[PDB]
């Protein structure tokens, strides 16, 4: 649910 | 890591005008999977935190005006303030955050401009309760006054003084967009009690001319 | 809503020691990562630190790492910063900041809200002092048309800050409170001036209510004409 995602 | 760059690092812009704030990234904040720029505006008021203003580049925080919006992708953003208020004086960061450690934008200092305004200026003799303690303090205010450039110039029986003083300006109004100013002359007691006239003259767009207030010692 | 509320911040050897505090309020608090962000005198943002909600990561920033140590206590909504051989370039504001999104990773990654209202910490050999206050009292030399202005000058303390009111709080409009100039014996010294009808000076009282929590000195000084 979070969008912050890792961009990695 | 990842270095924030913004452009200007200062501007005077006039309420209900609009202001443009640039952030430039050393590298893309732009992730492939979600297409989602990893950048953050905030605002900063002297004395406060900073507050969040916009995120994911163009989302604006629930509560932020809408006069306020974010644009930009990859390497390039840019902060706009439609419709400026005067409390919007204050200083503005981006912030990646696509990857650690996350860092900040060194920040740009958002000025109201606002019409000329002369200083009014007062100066005070030291107090009596200082005096019997060995050193005086002599102050110089220069009250509600714009632009910020003023020349603060100390006379001791019309001797020019220098590296005997220090000044203080306050942050620029939030309502009024005025700044003030204090510049402390300090002599000991044995050479403030050597002379008889102390004068402030001011210097300021404002004014037509310097100013001087003045006092003589013992009277 | 969502508060936060640091504390423990204060004058600090070269070398010594200090714990932060952060207080959390109105969210799960073991639900979201939390951050240590700075901010030295004048200057701009840094990240100092970061722990997951759970507190099994932290993270440091390489000018912290080996010297900060940060921890939470997730049975008492508290968020610490213990802070070891301290330097002279680590005297700034300390803020706690929340991952408004979740616990995403690493812990820090992340835009931050809300942001505490900060400690300042100060890292000096120089000693503490309270100030002496004295008057900056009207008179026709601060005395134009229908204004006077009147103050007090705030000099010789040491650290940062104090605060200053007129007549308990009572009296705002027209205050200006000057930021502090570090003079060459290493005290610092600021004037509050506040401007007020020429009329009024005959028959209204104005006192200045100095405050130096770091020395636990309090000084109300009357300024008459």
């Amino acid at each position: 649910a979070n969008p912050n995602a890792n961009p990695n | 890591d990842i270095v924030m760059t913004q452009s200007p690092d200062s501007l005077a812009v006039s309420l209900g005008e609009r202001a443009t704030i640039n952030c430039k990234s050393s590298q893309s904040v732009l992730y492939s999977s979600n297409n989602k720029n990893y950048l953050a505006w905030y605002q900063q008021k002297p004395g406060q935190p900073p507050k969040l203003l916009i995120y994911w580049a163009s989302t604006r925080e629930s509560g932020v005006p809408d006069r306020f919006s974010g644009s930009g992708s990859g390497t390039d953003f840019t902060l706009t303030i439609s419709s400026l208020q005067a409390e919007d004086v204050a200083v503005y960061y981006c912030q990646q955050y696509y990857s650690t450690p996350i860092t900040f934008g060194q920040g740009t200092r958002l000025e109201i401009k606002r019409t000329v305004a002369a200083p009014s200026v007062f100066i005070f003799p030291p107090s009596d309760e200082q005096l019997k303690s060995g050193t005086a303090s002599v102050v110089c205010l220069l009250n509600n006054f714009y632009p910020r450039e003023a020349k603060v110039q100390w006379k001791v029986d019309n001797a020019l003084q220098s590296g005997n003083s220090q000044e203080s300006v306050t942050e620029q109004d939030s309502k009024d967009s005025t700044y003030s100013l204090s510049s402390t002359l300090t002599l000991s007691k044995a050479d403030y009690e050597k002379h008889k006239v102390y004068a402030c003259e001011v210097t300021h767009q404002g004014l037509s001319s310097p100013v001087t207030k003045s006092f003589n010692r013992g009277e | 809503e969502v508060q936060l509320l640091e504390s423990g911040g204060g004058l600090v050897q070269p070398g010594g020691s200090l714990r932060l505090s952060c207080a959390a309020s109105g969210f799960t608090f073991s639900s979201y990562a939390m951050s240590w962000v700075r901010q030295a005198p004048g200057k701009g943002l840094e990240w100092v630190s970061a722990i997951s909600g759970s507190g099994g990561s932290t993270y440091y920033a390489d000018s912290v790492k080996g010297r900060f140590t940060i921890s939470r206590d997730n049975s008492k909504n508290t968020l610490y910063l213990q802070m070891n051989s301290l330097r002279a370039e680590d005297t700034a504001v300390y803020y706690c900041a929340k991952d408004p999104g979740g616990d995403s990773s690493p812990a820090g990654r992340t835009w931050f809200d809300p942001w505490g209202q900060g400690t300042l910490v100060t890292v000096s050999s120089a000693s503490t002092k309270g100030p002496s206050v004295f008057p900056l009292a009207p008179s026709s030399k601060s005395t134009s048309g229908g204004t006077a202005a009147l103050g007090c000058l705030v000099k010789d303390y040491f650290p940062e800050p104090v605060t200053v009111s007129w007549n308990s709080g009572a009296l705002t409009s027209g205050v200006h409170t000057f930021p502090a100039v570090l003079q060459s014996s290493g005290l610092y010294s600021l004037s509050s001036v506040v401007t007020v009808p020429s009329s009024s000076l005959g028959t209204q009282t104005y006192i200045c209510n100095v405050n130096h929590k770091p020395s636990n000195t309090k000084v109300d000084k009357k300024v008459e004409p």
